[PDB]
């Protein structure tokens, strides 16, 4: 009844070296313990990826490409770009085994939930769901979304992946195109140019998947109220239709104000309302971050969805620890919205609502 | 292919 924490210090360092997020796993561990939310969770070490688990989504060559490169940090291969590797994904020394390690604390999650230890598994540092089985994507090299799901499989006949994560979940989605067992929901921002550039309403999954993939294209600027209105909305219709048995849910903090990215305008409070509902279905329920790259600001927002999932109401000063100094100069909790607009327009939000019943009804 | 980032 206790959520599982997926924690070691090692494993929190290794997280530490991802090129796109330096520190930020030391910073949201920090957080969580100066509130003393670790006290009141199982804390779990993780089991490292086999070759063999790995490999049950990725392909041979493409894990052996990325274990030759990390052995140095050879960023400079020519045989990347093929794989994935480049600007977004550096092979930075050592990458293989940090994402092997990610993958492995998403696995034992799943195991967790598996072997009814917990009803809620959390691993903040996995979510790296556009990666491809032979192809590195969008700061992701190994997919432990994906290998979570697949040990899921084992025992929960149907899985529901829900996205939160500003980026459309590409990979996972593409890694269940094509089954029933699993189905993906993706809320994210859809705009031409924008990463990875898919998950339309009209993309709906291939073949006997056909209905099982869902995609809900937000634009710029939205906030808490619509938000929730909109996920509310969509996941009521997916859980009468669908039934799922388990749930994979990525929290990625890049919606948040503050975000460099600048896209949405969302305070962790409305993802917390997102979350409450899925946690009121009382299924077995894998927790995922993802992105996130005002640092500080993605440690407030899942250190209060911690608080969330234990029932828990934290206080709004920023507590003494390690990384205080990155919560100045007002040191709270809260997230305020910036002033820029919201540039969803209720009647494209109601058609794509629309669109998506007629899908479900299929289902 | 997108860049993210
Ligand atoms: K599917
Ligand atoms: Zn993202």
């Amino acid at each position: 009844l206790v959520p599982v924490y997926i924690y070691s210090p090692e494993y929190v360092s290794m997280c530490d070296s991802l090129a796109k997020i330096p520190k930020r796993a030391s910073m949201v561990h920090s957080l969580i313990e100066a509130y003393a939310l670790h006290k009141q969770m199982r804390i779990v070490k993780p089991k490292v990826a086999s070759m063999e688990e790995m490999a049950t989504f990725h392909t041979d060559a493409y894990l052996q490409h990325l274990q030759k490169v990390s052995q140095e940090g050879d960023d400079d291969h020519p045989d990347s770009i093929e794989y994935g590797l480049g600007y977004d994904c550096p092979a930075t020394e050592g990458i293989f085994d940090y994402a092997a390690a990610i993958g492995g604390a998403t696995i034992t999650a799943a195991q967790c939930l598996i072997d009814g230890m917990c009803k809620v598994a959390i691993n903040w540092s996995g979510g790296w769901h556009h990666a491809k089985k032979d192809e590195a994507s969008g700061f992701c090299y190994l997919n432990d979304a994906v290998l979570g799901i697949l040990r899921l499989r084992r025992k929960f006949e149907r899985i529901l992946y829900v996205n939160l994560d500003l980026h459309h979940g590409d990979g996972v989605e593409d890694a269940f195109s094509f089954t029933s067992k699993v189905m993906t929901v993706s809320l994210h921002k859809f705009s031409p140019g924008f990463f990875p550039g898919t998950g339309d309403v009209s993309d709906v999954g291939l073949g006997k998947g056909r209905y099982y993939s869902v995609n809900v294209p937000i634009q710029d600027g939205i906030q808490d109220e619509k938000y929730y209105q909109i996920c509310e909305s969509v996941l009521k219709e997916v859980y009468q239709a669908f039934n799922p048995k388990a749930v994979v849910l990525q929290l990625g903090a890049d919606t948040i104000a503050g975000d460099p990215m600048c896209s949405f305008n969302m305070t962790p409070v409305g993802i917390g309302k997102c979350l409450k509902y899925i946690l009121q279905w009382q299924l077995a329920t894998l927790i995922l971050g993802g992105g996130g790259f005002n640092l500080a600001n993605t440690a407030r927002c899942w250190t209060y969805l911690t608080g969330v999932i234990l029932g828990k109401t934290l206080s709004s000063e920023i507590p003494d620890h390690e990384f205080f100094t990155a919560y100045g100069p007002d040191y709270v909790l809260e997230i305020t919205p910036s002033c820029r607009p919201d540039r969803n327009e209720p009647h494209r939000i109601q058609q794509i609502l629309n669109y998506i019943k007629g899908n479900l009804k299929h289902v | 292919r997108h860049k993210k980032x």
